[PDB]
């Protein structure tokens, strides 16, 4: 009922800013930041009203709110949202994080603006559909039509029309390497769908149907190669990465955070709800090669972190290493294992959001990018970096932050299922600490003499403190007290591995 | 009595007040909080501590909150205060209350004083935490709480970059001991599934009736997190570069709060090390080694405060030692007293390092005596006590009675490792008193006289002494492996250590009374600087542990300056470039190519039909 509703308000208030464009231009800003109030009010009475703590063994489907509605009869594709607890976190997550990025929006006018802000609601919406998203179609279009709003924003806003620096590598790399695997993703929904008609005789799109079709051994396998290929491509994983530091450092960090601490989350998403119950026995086979993988990207990530010499490259850098730990989750079975991932996922995006947000901070105070031209300005800023340096500090596995405890209940469960690889595993967390203290021995330990620019320090305004403080109170508490959550994300997280465990 | 809490809160959230009052109060209400904060986390120890005795040492738990719960998966916030953890807390709410007491008025005249003050209260709740700990997962929140404020107060001039960048070795050696650490907890839950103390001592042999082979894995990689934290020879290095940062932060670190949780680990684990005796002998067989190592050290170099260091680095193997020997209430008495002398032995050589006056040297000044004769009886009292004397000294009792469970063990070898570990603290004990405070002063020295450290002064005169040593900590109350005790060879060990003591505290003075030209020539022997060398790199361990990882990291970095895979997946991009730059150059304009065109696609259409 919600959901329909949950899911337009982000293109509603697009069309309403661009209207309101012709009758003001310090409208869009005060108008974004209430819609995305009401997107929160409606995901946070989710949150209260719904009955998060339901039953651990209710099935595979169970759904708080469920809305169905007929969109292309000819083969079934409906508007089949439908919200599970695991997803009613991703869009609390979500909602907070667009309103960060319409609070660091704040104060940037321009020549066009209401521009930006449907943009910048188109993308955060299309983020909110992947995320409740039941029928393969309606997860499909959601999917691709929340990456083509970011190519704007990278193009127009990575720098205005100055350098071609901004589109033709960045930009076309982050738009090509996704375009091509969601086109493999979809001519995978599509082979699955058709051996399931020949096997009943019914042109379905829908997951409940299609979670349990027959099909035989062999067959199976490249369709979760063709699945895991496009849900390779958006989290970063191994093979396929090169576009996440190109995108991260040209953006301005308001898209970074869109594309960083969200839109990294769909992917781990879809391998939980998409990938795993679909193809049991293909990912019972594929297990060891995703293990392999992720420990590969725990290493490849943090070293190429230490080799880095700016900043937000830095930063898209920790991503690649941080989402190695949640592949290894998923690709198990153990209960403990994902409910651990769920806690590292939001605690991941929680601390990528406060750093690129104090990252950009910190180069329109100086206007210098590079990291080791500065250095020791801890003499000249008074609240940038001791906050800076809690984030640097929850990055790695500090206890009282949500990290550690998101990446250790991982372990504990990885252990629980195969030794060797965890024990490989836990090394990154001695890496994790090597990039993080150079991050801020660099920045901020040193003299102010490193570079001649830092002798003249602007200061801080209010607003962009306070939401640097809600953020690091808010990750605390879910390092202290993570049970709410893992209560809330207990029944859709068992359902899933007891049908990975039933249907092997 | 319900009051666990106040141990915690009290200074925890008066951190908070000091971390964003960043310098706007005034010196004196910011003092008054700092250590208000301390002083009320001793005045409800001391409570729950008079208690304890009233409560005829029966351990009292109390459960705050259950952190996470998965139906397996079972951790909460539990606090367990009995004997051991009484004690730990007892040296910890007392050493932390002296120490900061002191920084009340060494921190003043100079900026960075909230900060200060904020950092050592986290740092002190950070150690509180991992000592009333009951699951082995809040202890660990312990573990790198402390170290997060190590690194906070290593490096706590961030101005200029030496002491700036001497915290993050450290950083780097906590957290490999803290993965260690991690992955005996990772082994414990697979095996015995609860990870509370007392639950795993009475679960661990109802569990363990067939496979024993790998508990060995989990004991020796919990014994590898132990040792790092505090100091041990697989990772001793960065002690001496923690003597970077301030005077009360040394003392804060080395004496008896950071260096103190490898220690209460394996104390705390003792049956659980009762478990395995092999993986218990090789703690002392490693704190034997250790003791070789660490003690001349402190003669090498000069300066004064990698001489206290070299010394705590000696002590603590020599604690893993008295856990070795199955001796643990002994060792427990080891640390009651060490926390005293340790803590004014810093304590004092910040006093006078603030009279010096920059000379950071020990073979440029003498005649101390007559300036002030204050620090000269403090460093007497320290030195005394670790030689091993047996005038009116403190922790000469520890050392008699760990040396007799250690021949109650009967270990030859050890008993010459404590024979001559008690000969080589002795050798350092004068020999820096003979060197500094005795000659000709050249530099004057200004003495600073003021009560406000005056009274903490002889406050830790009369504790370090053996008017200290008469306060049994409390030790019936978790009814540990007994340390064995022997009767009529006591007085002969007594006797033994008391002439080992006497004989090096002998030939420092005969050092110093001589014309020193020996000791310049044999610190001028081509084989002396050798081994000086060889022991400036210290068996080449920090060397090892640099050129075996750091240059092969940086080379990495180095070939990771540009990102490989970014590129070489940017192939099918130039490939594709490349090929419609060709097709497009296949194009002319003119158009008998073109009708050519026509018929070779005729040719090829017929061909590949007639091939069909």
């Amino acid at each position: 009922m919600l959901l329909p509703w949950l899911i337009l308000i982000p293109f509603i208030g697009g069309f309403l800013c661009w209207q309101t464009e012709r009758f003001g231009v310090k409208v869009p800003r005060w108008i974004a930041l209430i819609t995305m109030g009401l997107t929160l009010a409606l995901s946070l009475q989710l949150w209260l009203q719904g009955g998060y703590s339901l039953t651990q063994s209710a099935g595979i489907p169970q759904w708080q709110s469920e809305f169905d509605m007929p969109w292309i009869p000819r083969f079934g594709i409906s508007i089949h949202l439908a919200i599970d607890g695991l997803s009613l976190l991703m869009v609390v997550l979500t909602g907070l994080l667009g309103v960060l990025a319409v609070l660091c929006s704040w104060k940037e006018i321009e020549k066009y603006q209401g521009f930006f802000h449907l943009n910048l609601m188109w993308i955060l919406g299309g983020v909110i559909g992947v995320f409740l998203a039941i029928d393969m179609f309606l997860f499909f279009f959601f999917w691709e039509m929340m990456l083509v709003p970011m190519y704007f924003l990278i193009a127009l806003w990575g720098h205005k029309a100055s350098d071609g620096k901004t589109r033709i590598t960045a930009a076309t790399k982050f738009f090509i390497y996704t375009q091509a695997s969601g086109l493999v993703m979809l001519i995978a929904i599509l082979a699955l769908v058709f051996v399931h008609y020949n096997a009943t005789g019914v042109w379905t799109f829908n997951y409940e149907e299609l979670l349990n079709t027959p099909m035989s051994s062999g067959v199976e396998y490249l369709l979760m190669l063709g699945f895991f290929i496009a849900f390779a491509v958006k989290m970063p994983v191994v093979p396929l990465h090169g576009w996440l530091p190109d995108a991260h450092s040209q953006a301005p960090t308001a898209g970074s955070v869109d594309l960083a601490g969200i839109l990294l989350k769909t992917a781990a998403y879809g391998l939980l709800r998409f990938s795993l119950p679909l193809f049991p026995n293909a990912s019972a086979e594929f297990a060891p090669i995703a293990m392999w993988l992720g420990v590969i990207g725990i290493f490849y990530g943090a070293w190429m972190a230490f080799a880095q010499t700016d900043i937000k490259r830095l930063i898209a850098y920790t991503s690649v290493s941080h989402m190695g730990f949640v592949l290894i989750a998923i690709y198990t079975g153990s209960q403990l294992a994902y409910q651990g991932a769920v806690i590292q996922m939001i605690a991941h995006g929680l601390s990528a959001a406060g750093l690129f947000i104090l990252c950009g901070q910190l180069y329109e105070r100086i206007h210098t990018r590079d990291m080791r031209m500065m250095g020791g300005l801890w003499s000249k800023m008074k609240w940038l970096p001791a906050l800076s340096l809690f984030f640097a500090v929850a990055t790695l596995g500090m206890p009282g932050t949500g990290n550690f405890v998101g990446e250790f209940m991982i372990l504990f469960g990885s252990f629980q299922v195969v030794p060797v690889i965890t024990v490989i595993s836990t090394f990154g967390l001695v890496f994790a600490s090597v990039y993080s203290l150079a991050m801020l021995h660099r920045a901020y330990f040193g003299k102010a003499k490193s570079q001649i620019a830092s002798q003249e320090l602007p200061g801080m305004s209010l607003r962009e403190l306070f939401m640097i403080l809600l953020l690091v109170v808010l990750l605390v508490l879910l390092g202290f007290y993570p049970q709410p959550i893992l209560d809330t994300s207990h029944s859709a997280i068992g359902n899933i591995q007891q049908w990975f465990v039933n249907s092997v | 009595m319900n009051m666990l809490a106040l141990t915690i809160i009290l200074p925890l959230i008066g951190f908070v007040l000091l971390a964003f009052s960043r310098g706007r109060w005034s010196e004196n209400v910011s003092a008054i909080v700092g250590v208000g904060s301390v002083g009320l986390a001793a005045l409800v120890t001391a409570f729950i501590g008079v208690d304890f005795f009233a409560n005829g040492e029966q351990t009292y738990s109390q459960p705050l909150w259950t952190w996470m719960s998965v139906g397996d998966f079972n951790i909460g916030f539990n606090l367990v205060l009995d004997g051991l953890s009484l004690t730990m807390l007892s040296v910890v709410t007392g050493v932390g209350f002296l120490i900061h007491m002191y920084a009340s008025w060494y921190m003043r005249g100079e900026e960075g004083y909230s900060r200060f003050f904020a950092y050592t209260n986290l740092f002190i709740a950070s150690m509180v935490v991992l000592v009333l700990a009951d699951n082995l997962l809040l202890m660990y929140l312990g573990w790198e709480g402390v170290g997060l404020c190590s690194y906070l107060l290593i490096g706590f001039y961030y101005t200029d970059p030496k002491n700036g960048a001497a915290a993050m070795k450290a950083f780097v050696v906590t957290r490999v001991g803290d993965v260690f650490l991690a992955f005996a907890l990772f082994i414990l839950y697979n095996e015995l599934g609860t990870l509370n103390f007392r639950e795993m001592v009475e679960l661990a042999p109802a569990h363990f009736a067939d496979g024993n082979n790998m508990l060995m894995w989990a004991t020796l990689m919990l014994l590898g997190g132990a040792v790092g934290k505090s100091a041990q020879l697989p990772l001793q290095t960065w002690l001496a570069d923690a003597m970077a940062g301030p005077t009360p932060v040394s003392a804060l670190i080395h004496a008896a709060t950071m260096v103190t949780a490898g220690v209460y680990l394996i104390a705390r684990t003792h049956g659980l090390f009762l478990m395995t005796p092999e993986v218990l002998h090789l703690v002392g067989i490693v704190g034997a080694v250790t003791l070789l190592l660490a003690g001349f050290a402190a003669l090498v170099q000069t300066d004064i405060k990698r001489v206290l260091a070299y010394s705590t680095m000696s002590q603590i193997g020599y604690m893993f030692l008295a856990l070795g020997v199955q001796a643990w209430d002994a060792a427990i008495f080891h640390l009651m007293t060490h926390a005293f002398f340790k803590a004014l032995l810093f304590l004092a050589s910040g006093s006078v390092i603030l009279a010096c006056h920059h000379e950071q040297n020990i073979f440029k000044m003498g005649g101390l005596r007559k300036s002030i004769p204050l620090v000269y009886l403090c460093f007497l009292v320290g030195g005394a006590a670790l030689s091993a004397l047996p005038l009116v000294t403190a922790g000469f009792f520890s050392k008699d009675e760990i040396l007799a469970g250690a021949m109650a063990n009967g270990h030859i070898n050890l008993m010459v490792a404590g024979l001559v570990g008690a000969f080589m603290t002795s050798l350092y004990t004068f020999r820096m008193i003979f060197i500094v405070f005795h000659g000709k002063e050249q530099i004057h020295a200004h003495a600073v006289k003021g009560v406000t450290h005056s009274l903490p002064l002889i406050v830790l005169l009369i504790l370090s002494t053996f008017v200290g040593a008469l306060i049994v900590p409390p030790l019936q109350g978790v009814l540990p492996q007994t340390t064995e005790l022997a009767h009529g060879s006591m007085l002969t060990l007594e006797i033994t250590s008391g002439v080992v003591a006497v004989v090096g505290i002998l030939l420092a003075a005969w050092l110093w009374l001589g014309k020193r030209t020996l000791v310049t020539s044999i610190a001028n022997s081509a084989p002396g600087r050798l081994l000086s060398t060889w022991w400036y790199n210290a068996w080449g361990f920090d060397w090892l542990y640099d050129k075996v990882f750091v240059k092969p990291f940086l080379g990495i970095a180095w070939l990771l300056k540009r990102d490989p895979l970014n590129s070489m997946m940017n192939i099918p991009a130039v490939l594709s470039r490349f090929a419609g730059k060709g097709l497009l150059l296949s194009e002319n304009g003119y158009l008998r190519w073109y009708v050519a065109s026509m018929s070779i696609g005729a040719v090829v259409v017929l061909a590949l039909l007639m091939v069909l």
